RNA sequence: GCCACUUUUGGUAAGCAGAACUGGCGCUGCGGGAUGAACCGAACGCCGGGUUAAGGCGCCCGAUGCCGACGCUCAUCAGACC
RNA sequence: GGGUGGAGCCGCCGCAGGUGCAGAUCUUGGUGGUAGUAGCAAAUAUUCAAACGAGAACUUUGAAGGCCGAAGUGGAGAAGGG
RNA sequence: GUCCCUACCUACUAUCCAGCGAAACCACAGCCAAGGGAACGGGCUUGGCGGAAUCAGCGGGGAAAGAAGACCCUGUUGAGC
RNA sequence: CCAAGCGUUGGAUUGUUCACCCACUAAUAGGGAACGUGAGCUGGGUUUAGACCGUCGUGAGACAGGUUAGUUUUACCCUACU
RNA sequence: CGGCCGGAAAGGGGGCCGCCCUCUCGCCCGUCACGCACCGCACGUUCGUGGGGAACCUGGCGCUAAACCAUUCGUAGACGAC
């Protein structure tokens, strides 16, 4: 017979290969489709997540009942130190897809980003690229690099750029880099490798890739969970406390005849650790770093222009399970994927933009920097023993 | 040692079924420029019958259904494969013997193509029948390359002009010189002329 | 007494057999297969490294139910396992035929196992307990073991 | 016991039940009908050569790879052999 | 023919039978795959050092931490065991 | 917490290893759609196709296993009443 | 008409499939997959053995009549899927 | 033998300027004989310095690496894996 009730399918047969991704930072599937009017620009970058953190601001959307009031909003902020190119790749396009052409790396190439190319750094003699950079300092050499150059200003259709993060900044245990291929979109071939290798070799930091108060797309392998059964990882109803042969699971695998179980079957493996790509986070702020000026540092990133504290968006005590944020950082809408300390790839929109949802200034008023080990109740240390007064400590 | 027969102009089937047998009495055959392959009856009901064959599909397991391959070239691979033995070793022999490309690529653009004039579709069809392009079908239901195929197939014939104009005016100092030489080579003529090649 | 296949030079050969050995049939079959082509002293530190449960045995045809390990993709197997006494016996048999090359003169520093052979022995009994008042065996495998050093360069 | 041409009873009908004549299947392979107890051809010692039946001859798959004859047929559900 | 084995065996003409195995959920004996698998999960719990020893998570001694808690995991009987 | 609506913690498992280690079951065995067929195939026909060896689960399918149907009928088979 | 992409509910009564009513709804459409789905569960009903009632039978007992209590066994094999 | 270009869809053993060399030999008709004429007889004639594998080899210009276990981490985890 049919279905007693009609009830909607548990899960979504879209994401099905419910695996454990082999990949652990997330990759572009798609950068933005570039078009020769802009300037060249990075269609993507690569931070790292440190933790979660309210707002208060005012919202100036016409016709809501929150018009001019004063909300809160959870905010995630990604650490994102400036990333270093360190070589460019072009791509010809064939009938049968789009297939790498010539890869080109920079001369000086730094150590946590060699660590990459070694499963054990210790034992290793630390022997890459010795042969390929002396491609550099060579007239012959250049001759070649500058014959592929050129070649690449010929049969190329995208040109995407290799870049690393800068882990010696960051507060984590590893050292060894993340490397990327970031889309470089904008002119003609000529003027994007021009600008490719004007900076091979150099930094770029995040305001040069993304602007604030921008949708981006947030890609990375989700929070792992392990091997789990079918009511939490499908959310299928429980059965009840009557039931012999146990009460977490799903009671009907199949019919009968088709003899035997589809693949739509809800069925209990890994849950978690899958690559996700969620759309249309908004950038909220992009905090400047800590720097040095005039002998003592700058600090005040969590300061606001209604708020003109001296406090960074560092809480009490650090982030919890991550450390402190000492450089550059993007503050982003609500929560995005996979743990703390872990890489998570910024991007660009594949969509055009035109609704005020999408297009609403951003005001901040109040990044509340409290302790998020615990139930903090103060903004600041100074604020913190100024209302606590002299300790047994002092 | 190789057949390359162009892809422009055949109908589906029937270029299918001579090109099976061929391979099946040993030859290899290098089937190029397959999405200019034509089939008979209307755009519509060719294009309603490869969507049925997208709705076949194995239930429970699509990964283990029909591979519907939606590239031109291996649509035409998919339909010799349906008219050779695959099961057994021998058919199996011929599907290696058999390569199949979209477009002309640089392997076979250098070399002169064959026409199969029995399966060709200003023989084989009344001239007021509709027919179909196998390119824009495929492309119509999900290949996704027609326009860098066409936009170098539009390459290839450029440069294959570039060598036709050279290979025209090298024939016509092929002829001039024919006619400067003819009082010496005449002797060398005639009794060619008299065995009829060259009359 | 009468072994499976004569060294190709009597001379330079070594010899041991232990029969009705209280281990594990399908533990001992692969440990020997494991140490079938090594050289005498490497074979000595792989058994006591399988003891200390630093190199495993891979468990290539009694395959089943056999949990994977980490230290079998030096052998190119995902399944391993450590069996220490299945270790102890031949480790044993390793150090009489060793004897025996001492005894017979011969270098034992150049001695490669060639022959190794494990086979099943006389099943002996023991009873289980079962639901409902039954009795099912419970069979020991006991193996014999026999194996043959030759000196190689 | 069962099936089939034709005759025929009951039942709306049945791959249902019940008869008559004859042939089959059972007891029976083989070529064809893709597949198949019964249909078409044909009944068998082991083989070589030739030739056929029924059915076929784009390819699977032997044989139309005839410069086959005369027409009809457009299907956004074409049609294709007791 | 070759190998193994170590004390009896066959051909022909008649005779006589407890005379030919793939099956009987056949009888008896052995052996596989399952399979190094299920499992070795009722009643809170072990740890340090030493001794004997070829060898010690399991024996013994000392110390520590626990339990049975006087209707006991204690001290003795009756039936049964021998 | 029976449920909306499930979530979390603990002990003993299950997991992995050292040692010891069975049984039920088994024609050969195991990928599907359709066709015909003893009128619901793993095998045949036509297709789809098919890649060693394996681990933890799982209960669709093997018209899964046990037990010469107990219901119905036949028996010139019986018993209790 | 093209069209099954996406939905088609919460409850009172009954073991119910059906049925009926309250309420929301956008709509409360119909069905199939061995009348899907018991090594998935439950065991309320039917359908063992105990009992009480009505009718029938002289009686043992019978009831497509009502009522009450009544063991729901195994996966570690192969495939399939995760 | 040196320099110039021509190729990216799965990249062309092509074209060009000279050079010290050497040739009237290469091709077409004729003169001249010679070449095991192996005594009628089969896989002959090639792409073939063919693909793959070993050591014999003589020189020259060049290189002296990672992976896996083990330890650790805990963004991961049944075990592997990460
Ligand atoms: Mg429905
Ligand atoms: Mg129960
Ligand atoms: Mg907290
Ligand atoms: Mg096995
Ligand atoms: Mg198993
Ligand atoms: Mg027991
Ligand atoms: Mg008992
Ligand atoms: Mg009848
Ligand atoms: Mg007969
Ligand atoms: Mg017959
Ligand atoms: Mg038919
Ligand atoms: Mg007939
Ligand atoms: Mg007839
Ligand atoms: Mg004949
Ligand atoms: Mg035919
Ligand atoms: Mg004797
Ligand atoms: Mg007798
Ligand atoms: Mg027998
Ligand atoms: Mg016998
Ligand atoms: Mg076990
Ligand atoms: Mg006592
Ligand atoms: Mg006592
Ligand atoms: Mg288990
Ligand atoms: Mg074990
Ligand atoms: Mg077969
Ligand atoms: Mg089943
Ligand atoms: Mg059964
Ligand atoms: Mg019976
Ligand atoms: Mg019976
Ligand atoms: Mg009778
Ligand atoms: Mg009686
Ligand atoms: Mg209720
Ligand atoms: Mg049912
Ligand atoms: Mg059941
Ligand atoms: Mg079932
Ligand atoms: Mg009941
Ligand atoms: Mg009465």
């Amino acid at each position: 017979s049919h279905r007693k009730f009609s009830a909607p399918r548990h899960g979504s047969l879209g994401f099905l290969p419910r695996k454990r991704s082999s990949r652990h930072r997330g990759k572009v599937k798609s950068f933005p489709k570039d078009d020769p009017s802009k300037p060249v620009h990075l269609t993507a970058f690569l931070g790292y997540k440190a933790g979660m953190t309210h707002i208060v601001r005012e919202v100036d959307r016409p016709g809501s009942k929150v018009n001019k009031k004063e909300v809160v909003e959870a905010v995630t902020i990604v650490e994102t130190p400036p990333m270093v190119v360190v070589g460019i790749v072009g791509y010809v396009e064939t009938p049968r897809g789009l297939r790498t052409f010539k890869t080109v790396f920079a001369e000086h190439i730094s150590d946590e980003c060699k660590r990459r190319f070694y499963k054990n750094w210790h034992k290793s003699k630390k022997k890459a690229f010795t042969k390929y950079c002396k491609k550099w300092q060579d007239d012959a050499g250049k001759r070649q690099l500058d014959k592929d150059f050129s070649s690449m200003k010929k049969y190329c259709q995208v040109i995407r750029v290799l870049a690393h993060t800068q882990m010696r900044l960051l507060p984590l245990r590893q050292k060894k880099a993340h490397l990327m291929e970031i889309q470089v979109n904008g002119g003609t071939v000529a003027e994007k490798l021009d600008w490719a290798r004007e900076r091979l070799e150099q930094q770029v930091p995040v305001s040069q890739v993304f602007g604030q108060d921008e949708m981006i797309d947030v890609i990375g392998v989700t929070k792992g969970k392990g091997y789990k059964g079918v009511t939490s990882r499908w959310h299928t109803k429980k059965l009840p406390r009557k039931t012999h042969r146990g009460l977490r699971k799903v009671a009907c695998i199949g019919a009968w005849h088709p003899a035997r179980v589809a693949f739509s079957v809800a069925r209990a493996g890994q849950k978690g650790y899958h690559h996700r790509t969620e759309i249309n986070k908004k950038i909220y702020k992009i905090g400047q770093g800590y720097l040095i000026k005039d002998g003592k540092l700058i600090k005040n990133n969590a300061s606001t222009d209604y708020d003109l504290s001296d406090k960074s968006i560092n809480p009490l005590g650090g982030f919890v399970h991550y450390g402190e944020v000492t450089n550059d950082f993007v503050m982003l809408k609500g929560c995005v994927v996979g743990t703390k300390k872990r890489v998570l790839t910024l991007r660009k929109s594949l969509l055009v933009q035109t609704k005020r949802r999408a297009l609403e200034k951003i005001d901040l008023k109040f990044i509340d920097t409290t302790s998020k080990f615990g139930h903090g109740r103060f903004q600041t240390v100074e604020e913190k023993k100024a209302f606590m007064g002299p300790l047994k400590k002092d | 040692q190789v057949l390359v027969l162009d892809g422009r102009g055949h109908l589906l089937g029937r270029l299918a079924a001579i090109v099976a047998k061929q391979v099946l009495l040993g030859r290899k055959v290098v089937v190029v420029r397959c999405e200019g392959i034509n089939i008979s009856g209307n755009f519509y009901r060719n294009k309603l019958k490869y969507l049925a064959f997208l709705r076949k599909r194995m239930n429970t397991n699509p990964s283990r259904g029909p591979y519907h391959f939606r590239a031109p070239s291996r649509i035409f691979w998919r339909t010799v494969r349906g008219m050779l033995p695959h099961k057994t070793k021998r058919g199996q022999a011929a599907l290696d013997r058999l390569k199949v490309f979209d477009g002309i690529p640089p392997p076979y653009d250098k070399k002169k193509r064959m026409v199969v004039p029995a399966a060709l579709k200003v023989v084989r069809l009344k001239p007021t029948r509709k027919f179909a392009y196998l390119g824009r079908l495929a492309h119509e239901v999900g290949w996704k390359y027609q326009a860098v195929t066409a936009t170098l197939e539009e390459k290839r014939k450029e440069k294959a002009k570039i060598h036709y104009r050279k290979k025209k005016q090298l024939m016509r100092l092929r002829k001039q010189a024919e006619k400067n030489v003819e009082k010496k080579i005449s002797k060398f003529t005639d009794v060619l002329k008299t065995h009829g090649l060259l009359v | 007494v009468r072994y499976s296949l004569d060294p190709e030079n009597p001379t330079k050969s070594c010899k041991s057999r232990g029969s009705n050995l209280r281990v594990h049939f399908k533990n001992t079959r692969e440990t020997a297969q494991a140490i079938k082509g090594m050289h005498i002293r490497k074979a000595t530190k792989y058994l006591k490294d399988v003891t200390l449960k630093k190199q495993c045995v891979p468990f290539r045809r009694y395959n089943g139910g056999v949990g994977r390990c980490a230290q079998a993709k030096q052998w190119g197997w995902t399944q391993g396992r450590w069996p220490k006494k299945s270790a102890e016996f031949l480790l044993h048999m390793l150090k009489n035929a060793e004897s025996n090359a001492e005894l017979k003169g011969l270098d034992v520093d150049s001695l490669v196992i060639e022959h190794i052979q494990v086979n099943k022995a006389p099943k002996m009994r023991r009873r289980t307990y079962r639901a409902h008042g039954r009795i099912n065996p419970y069979m020991s495998s006991p193996c014999h073991i026999e194996m043959i050093l030759t000196e190689k360069e």
